[PDB]
């Protein structure tokens, strides 16, 4: 309830910053897959971007939103001022991982997870 | 602006250049982080020392000593005189080792590679001593809380004397090559020039201070050991350049022998580990005959010796500076946090200011002065 | 206690007894606390254990090679603070600190004896009672343990 | 006197207590829980809304001259709302002394920085933000320094385990150096060591 | 001394054997299985049974130091011997 | 007389005691702005009064320094300027006021 | 300045753990009962958070015990059930409690052992 | 040392110093190995009386801190401790 | 009986010192020598 | 042995041509030193 | 007792003689020639080098290298599964699994080490109350694979039955000090 804010006061200002950040990533990705000689498509990159955004959509707190924004901005700095490399950036796609079977029977036949 | 990377030839730098001179130097630390302060909390107070040897790997014993002193300030005890003296002795030997490595790696990264090969023989001699005493070359577990592990074999003191009889001539024979060579004078002079207020602020320590006129030595002040007994004159410089720093290191190399002479000629007889068998393990003969000593052996070596809830911040004059330890403890053998403080950290924080306006091949000399070691830094 | 012994003299020892295929008896360790004696003479109504002698020569254990087997024989282990009355199966297999003591119950009977199950590198090594002041009250059965 | 015990003097436990009363009556605000340890050290707990005032005071006021920030540190205790404990270990030369400042903080409760005063913190704060999760305002450059440039989490906390979540390896199938989930070979043995029998009857806590 | 199993594998001193159906015995192919030939059990059985008069006797393990801590044994049980846990030796009463 | 100090970033100040009177008078003239029930005033007032008495009682720096027992004259001047700025800042802050907001209970409780 | 938000806190995002290791992990908040072997009571003072266990198999090479989960050996301390619950529901896990099993008080009228009419009369000494 | 007089003279003229007196190598200027079995001392704590631990507990003389200005529980200008006594030069080689 | 590796009543004195020697000759000497050789060459 | 040289070089060893069914005229390790001599060779003692 | 480096006792002079020496040292390179002379000196000296396989460096009985379990003179082992080595090994390297022995005695069935983790410290031979395990002198056991270094009970027993002709003397010399 009665608490202290961070960088903002409401979901709406949080979201305006979030939209600025989306613009940044969208306008950036090409430079990445053109500098670091990647393989994936710009469209696939933008899909990953919007997915990493949508997967935090159960949020309410402006403080949480703002911390996530800060971390995203740090990562964007890291990327555009090229420090992350092919590996650092493709570490997202789980490209060497069998999609965790959500089929209850799959889990049954394979392991012990409930 | 030709911004580029720079590595070996660990030291990952990103230079923001302008033509041939520099505009900024951003280091990229973290290439040697492991999890020291995330492991210790899952361990006792007697299988942690190795971490403090591996930290600032050159000396290792002016670090084991810091850990021991912190644990002792917590446990409200003291070690015995023979232990304190031995510990001063090896502290000075490590001052020598670290000064040697800094000097010679400086001169090597520059290109002069003969003194390196020369002094490494004497370094091998010091390692022979570490072997005769501890058992292994470098990463000895010798110095421990509650005192020390084993006494000194009956063939060491003579060797130490015979080595000190000649280290001075070797130092002079290297000075003949360097401390007057116009080439070195021009590689170092007016480089890394620093002012006292900014040094203090940035948090510099030890040599990076007393090469700028300041008078700060945590052995004259905040005396943690018998260092109040023996004489040792502190050197300082007035200009604040890599040359003055080099000369400080050499003069400390010499005053360290001025210390060792007295350590030898006054080392008393006695014990090594304080006879409080709840803290330091006992001798094996008693461990085998008596019983209570065996119980304490068992406990010490399964559950480290309990420690009361406290907190401290110690400090040492390691070759570089304020090697500090913030050791928090609950009423348990497994501690709660062991924050190291290694000067390389602030030295890097001040690199971006000592390298504003100087050329590309002076960053190396700056780093040589700073005696950058990365084990202590990454943590 | 203290940090050393002022005993430059000789010690004593005592014969060991066979008491059952469960309770390994060493008896040069009994400090003579009498926990076993009282526990037996009160809980298990056995009335076979007792002390035989006076002075250091004292011992604790039946005067003959009788067997102290009972549905509750198997708690003198947890009660004897020392390793005189050890458990033969568990013995020589492991030590406590290595273990990851999980917590569970018994099924051998319909009582509900709270239990501590000790693990080791992914395997069971021993079972212990767990204090529930109502159901099992720090005592459990030979069978379940 | 006894050989195996340091001397518990009076000079320090008195001087530093006087200085504690001094700072307390000067800053009845931005202060709480001053204390002196049984081993000649001073700790000063303060609200995070007074950090820079306290530090400026201790750096400038002649009688303190606490110039050199010998260390900045964090600690994590999860049994409270404000779980992080930020620590500054400071040193003064003229008066040849040290001091310890503490201030509580919490994830989702950032802190005011001191870079304007002690430039050493410019990097300790980066460390803190990387490892624990505590944030600092008015800081020019704040980025992962120690860990990887893609690492995610906050390890030096007490929940992020020792081994970590991911391992690395090369997989010729793609020629890169990929990160997969942790499937160790040996398990991290955790030895139960805490012995019951109470040794310190002075630091006890009744029900 | 060592014995052998159907499949030729040198039984260890503690009954470890890889049965015919186990795939973990490829590492041996083109290689060997390290084992010690001197079995402690036989090497202690061979040893003579010590004899004494003082019913109680103190054992250390050889050297004054360098052996197992001083353990004191009783020997009044004339039915059989008295062993020492650490060293395995066994005494008898006269 | 002299040629330098012994540090780096300093100067051979040839006008001592005057900058000192200036700075101390200015400190006190700012303190005038402080409520008398502020300990900062109540203390630094007398501190600077005694420093002024000392500079007026010792005209030669080579003794004024060892008498003040602080650093060297230039360090003293620097520290006085710093105290001046500290005052100008504590004037905008209201520290002498009472406490801001007490903490929870189980915060400074170590052990835990 | 301040805010009026009566929402329950959750920082599962900043934490940095995946869905699997956050959801399927049942947390247990208990007090470690005494090791009956001992008689010590400086363990039954805290409130400990542990996780459910998981696969713990044997390596084929030598025989060690491995694990797929890192958290198995993550034991956390607390001084109060309310604070432990706050931390648990904050990190988002699914907590289950084991309430306090406390001993009873008793009247040890020693002299009763040497009684006349009662049955407590022991036959030993 | 096995080397020649003329070469000694030459290397010495080159360096400037003497070397046969402060060689680095080791020609029997050490302590023989195979040293004799030694016997060791003990501390002042291996007595038989007046050694009660309660006297020298060590890690129980500790006592928790002494709080001041908690939240619930004229004068002079003071400092945290006296100032630093200024240092002096040395009697041996203060300059360089 | 007790033997724990102490030293005798005293060891010798060590050189914690700089023996960096003063070697060479005078500038007038060196220069005039070089120039005399130069002149012989020219003649 | 030659006790007129400096340290580490005052002892030395000439290996064996063939050692346990093998041709070690060129091939030469440092593990072919049996222990009861190894100890002295490494300067641990002074009596063979 | 502080000092002063890189500073003249007072202001210098402008003597033509001093300027002459300065000019000479700036032209003809006296100091550089002195450095060359020093290098010549060390050239004409004896080198500290040694032939490794035929000459091996010095040491002391307290070395710490390859490991070795041990035995009594009566053939019997010394380990009894007291597990101190496991509970003190800073690296958690060791792995033990004990059992009874058909003859009734107490002994092991698994005493495995990972010499990739063993930092070669000494704590195990400090704790072992029976001197069973003794980190030994052998430092030549480099290999070509990462499975010749996960030693086990039998490899340790072989190393003991091999090197016991040296560890006996080493310890017989070293034990008194400890
Ligand atoms: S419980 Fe154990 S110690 Fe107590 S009398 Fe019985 S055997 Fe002896
Ligand atoms: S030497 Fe140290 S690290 Fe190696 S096994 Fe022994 S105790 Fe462990
Ligand atoms: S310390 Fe020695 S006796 Fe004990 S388990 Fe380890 S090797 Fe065996
Ligand atoms: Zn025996």
């Amino acid at each position: 309830t009665s608490v202290k804010p961070i960088f903002s006061r409401d979901l709406n200002e949080a979201k305006r910053r979030v939209r600025e950040l989306y613009r940044a990533w969208y306008r950036e990705v090409p430079n990445t897959v053109h500098l670091m000689q990647l393989d994936i498509t710009v469209k696939q990159g933008r899909d990953k971007v919007r997915e990493m955004f949508m997967k935090n959509a159960h949020v309410t707190d402006p403080r949480v939103v703002d911390l996530l924004v800060i971390k995203g901005k740090m990562e964007l700095q890291e990327t555009i001022k090229v420090w992350k490399q092919r590996t650092h950036v493709m570490r997202f796609f789980h490209e060497t991982e069998t999609p965790r079977p959500k089929d209850f029977l799959s889990k049954f036949y394979m392991g012990h997870d409930p | 602006n030709m911004t580029l990377n720079f590595g070996p030839q660990v030291l990952r730098l990103v230079l923001e250049l302008s033509g041939e001179m520099v505009r900024k130097c951003d280091p990229h630390i973290g290439l040697l982080h492991r999890g020291t302060e995330k492991l210790i909390e899952y361990k006792t107070y007697l299988q942690a020392l190795p971490y403090f040897d591996r930290l600032d790997y050159v000396s290792m014993m002016c670090n084991e000593q810091a850990y021991s002193i912190a644990v002792e300030k917590l446990l409200n005890i003291q070690p015995p005189p023979r232990a304190q003296w031995i510990r001063v002795l090896f502290g000075e030997i490590t001052r020598i080792l670290n000064h040697i490595m800094a000097v010679t790696t400086h001169a090597l990264d520059i290109g002069a590679m003969t003194p390196f090969f020369w002094m490494f023989e004497e370094r091998e001699k010091m390692f022979e001593f570490y072997e005769r005493v501890s058992g292994a070359r470098m990463h000895a577990a010798y110095i421990r809380p509650g005192g020390v592990h084993q006494d000194l074999p009956l063939g060491l003191l003579d060797d130490i004397y015979e080595f000190s009889k000649n280290f001075s001539l070797r130092i002079d024979e290297v000075e003949e090559m360097l401390t007057n060579n116009r080439i070195w004078r021009n590689r170092t002079v007016d480089i890394g020039v620093v002012t006292a207020e900014d040094a203090l602020n940035y948090g510099f320590s030890g040599v990076m201070l007393r090469g700028s006129g300041i008078q700060w030595d945590l052995r004259k002040t905040q005396p943690y050991d018998v260092y109040d007994q023996v004489e040792f004159d502190v050197p300082i410089g007035s200009r604040g350049d890599c040359y003055d720093r080099y000369l400080c290191r050499v003069e400390e190399m010499r005053q360290s022998l001025r210390i060792i002479e007295q350590c030898l000629n006054k080392m008393p007889p006695g014990e090594i580990k304080v006879d409080d068998a709840k803290v330091s393990p006992p001798k094996r003969a008693e461990m085998k005959t008596s019983m209570e000593s065996l119980i304490h052996h068992f406990k010490l070596y399964t559950e480290g010796y309990q420690v009361p809830p406290g907190a401290t911040y110690t400090a040492i004059e390691a070759p570089k500076g304020e090697f500090g330890v913030y050791l928090v403890s609950d009423g348990s053998s497994r501690p709660y946090r062991c924050k190291i403080k290694a000067p390389g950290f602030a030295h890097l924080a001040g690199l971006d200011k000592m390298s504003k306006g100087h050329m590309l091949a002076d960053v190396v000399a700056i780093i040589g002065t700073q005696d950058i070691v990365f084990g202590e830094i990454d943590r | 206690g203290s940090d050393r012994s002022r005993f430059l003299e000789g010690k004593r020892a005592v014969e060991d007894k066979n008491i059952g295929p469960l309770v390994k008896t060493i008896m040069t360790r009994c400090i003579q606390c009498t926990r076993c004696i009282r526990f037996a003479s009160e809980i298990a109504g056995v009335d076979d254990l007792g002390t035989t002698g006076r002075g250091n020569d004292m011992q604790v254990g039946t005067y003959i090679e009788k067997m102290f087997m009972s549905e509750l024989s198997g708690n003198v282990i947890d009660i004897c603070p020392v390793g005189a009355l050890t458990s033969k199966p568990y013995a020589f297999t492991a030590r406590p600190w290595e273990t990851r003591k999980t917590e569970s119950i018994d099924v051998m009977d319909a009582v509900g004896s709270n239990i501590v199950v000790s693990t080791r590198t992914g395997e069971v090594m021993r079972i212990l009672p767990r204090m529930h002041e109502d159901i099992n009250e720090e005592w459990i059965s030979d069978k379940t343990r | 006197k006894r050989p195996t015990v340091r001397p518990r003097s009076d000079v320090t436990h008195k001087q530093l207590s006087a200085f504690g009363e001094y700072v307390a009556e000067i800053l009845p605000k931005y202060v709480q829980q001053v204390q002196v340890s049984c081993l000649d050290e001073l700790e000063i707990c303060i609200h995070p809304d007074g950090v820079i005032p306290t530090l400026t005071f201790l750096r400038d006021h002649t009688n303190a001259q606490f110039k050199s920030l010998a260390d900045l540190t964090a600690v994590d205790v999860p049994t409270r709302q404000n779980r992080f404990e930020i620590v500054y270990n400071l040193l003064s030369l003229r008066f040849n002394s040290r001091i310890r400042v503490k201030t509580y903080a919490d994830e989702l409760t950032p802190i005011d920085s001191i870079v304007s005063v002690h430039i050493a913190a410019n990097w300790y704060e980066r460390e803190v933000w990387d490892m624990f999760g505590v944030f600092f305002f008015n800081h020019p450059d704040l980025r992962r320094i120690l860990t990887d440039y893609g690492f995610e989490g906050h390890p030096f906390r007490k929940d992020f385990p020792l081994t970590g979540y991911v391992e690395l390896r090369y997989d010729d199938e793609v020629k890169r150096v990929v990160a997969e989930p942790v499937e160790l070979a040996q398990e991290f043995r955790k030895f139960d060591l805490n012995s019951p029998w109470e040794a310190f009857p002075a630091y006890r806590q009744p029900p | 001394g060592v014995q052998v199993s159907p499949s030729g594998e040198k039984i260890t001193h503690t009954g470890q054997v890889y049965d015919e159906k186990d795939y973990r015995r490829v590492r041996f192919v083109d290689r060997q299985k390290e084992v010690n030939e001197n079995f402690a059990i036989d090497l202690i059985a061979q040893q003579p049974v010590n004899e004494v008069e003082h019913r109680i006797i103190a054992c250390d393990g050889g050297g004054g130091a360098l052996g197992h801590p001083k353990v004191y044994i009783n020997l009044d049980k004339e039915t059989k011997t008295g062993t020492c846990g650490y060293c395995g030796l066994q005494f008898k009463q006269h | 007389l002299k040629k330098t100090t012994g540090l780096v970033g300093l100067a051979v100040c040839d006008t001592p005691h005057e900058r000192l009177t200036i700075l101390y008078t200015k400190t006190l003239d700012i303190l005038k702005h402080f409520p008398k029930h502020a300990a900062y005033r109540k203390y630094t007032e007398q501190i600077t009064n005694e420093k002024l008495d000392m500079v007026k009682a010792e005209p030669d720096v080579k003794k004024l320094e060892a008498l003040l027992q602080g650093g060297e004259v230039e360090e003293v001047i620097l520290q006085a300027e710093k105290e001046l700025s500290l005052a100008r800042k504590m004037l905008k802050w209201k520290p002498w006021e009472p406490l801001v907001e007490e903490p929870p209970a189980n915060q400074w409780k170590w052990p835990i | 300045q301040l805010i009026t938000v009566d929402e329950k806190l959750d920082i599962t995002t900043l934490t940095g753990v995946p869905e699997e290791h956050i959801k399927t992990r049942k947390v247990r908040i208990f007090v470690p009962a005494r090791n009956n072997m001992q008689s010590g009571v400086n363990n039954t003072k805290k409130w400990k958070m542990e996780f459910d266990t998981r696969e713990r198999w044997e390596n084929p090479l030598m025989g060690w015990a491995s694990t797929a989960d890192p958290l198995s050996n993550m034991v956390l301390t607390f001084s109060a059930k309310e604070d432990a619950i706050a931390f648990a529901e904050k990190n988002g896990w699914s907590y289950d409690v084991e309430e306090k099993k406390v001993p009873k008080p008793k009247s040890k009228s020693y002299g009763a052992n040497f009684s006349w009419n009662k049955r407590t009369r022991v036959s030993t000494k | 040392a096995s080397a020649t007089r003329v070469i000694q003279k030459l290397r010495n003229w080159a360096s400037g110093q003497d070397l046969q007196a402060k060689l680095q190598l080791r020609y029997q200027e050490i302590a023989k190995r195979t040293q004799p079995p030694p016997k060791l001392p003990v501390g002042p704590s291996h007595k038989l009386s007046n050694n009660y631990y309660c006297t020298r507990d060590g890690r129980r003389e500790v006592v928790p801190p002494s709080i001041i200005m908690s939240s619930q529980k004229e004068k002079k200008a003071v400092t945290p401790a006296p100032p630093m006594k200024r240092w002096e030069l040395s009697k041996d080689q203060p300059y360089l | 009986v007790k033997q724990d590796m102490p030293p005798p009543g005293g060891y010798g004195p060590i050189d914690y010192k700089r023996n960096l020697p003063r070697r060479g000759l005078s500038g007038y000497s060196m220069f005039a020598v070089g120039i005399g050789a130069l002149i012989f060459g020219y003649w | 042995e030659d006790n007129k040289q400096f340290f580490g070089r005052h002892r030395w060893v000439i290996y064996t041509t063939e050692m346990n069914g093998k041709n070690t005229f060129w091939d030469v390790d440092g593990s072919m030193v049996p222990p009861e001599w190894h100890r002295w060779l490494h300067c641990m003692t002074d009596d063979p | 007792t502080y000092k002063y480096v890189n500073k003249k006792e007072q202001e210098s002079e402008v003597d033509m003689k001093s300027a002459t020496d300065n000019a000479a040292r700036i032209l003809m390179w006296t100091e550089l020639i002195r450095g060359l002379g020093m290098t010549l000196s060390y050239l004409f000296r004896e080198p500290a080098t040694i032939n490794y396989p035929f000459e091996k460096g010095p040491l002391s009985p307290r070395f710490r290298g390859e490991h070795a379990l041990r035995r009594y003179p009566s053939g019997e082992e010394r380990c009894i599964a007291c597990k101190l080595c496991e509970a003190i090994c800073p690296a958690q390297a060791i792995t033990i699994e004990a059992e009874p022995r058909a003859d009734g005695s107490r002994r092991t069935t698994r005493y495995d080490i990972d010499m990739t983790k063993c930092i070669y410290c000494g704590f195990c031979q400090e704790a072992c109350p029976v001197d069973a395990i003794v980190e030994g002198p052998n430092f030549e056991f480099s290999t070509e694979t990462h499975e010749e270094l996960l030693y086990n009970k039998e490899k340790l027993l072989n190393n003991g039955d091999k090197w016991e002709a040296e560890i006996a003397a080493n310890i017989q010399a070293d034990y008194l000090y400890r």
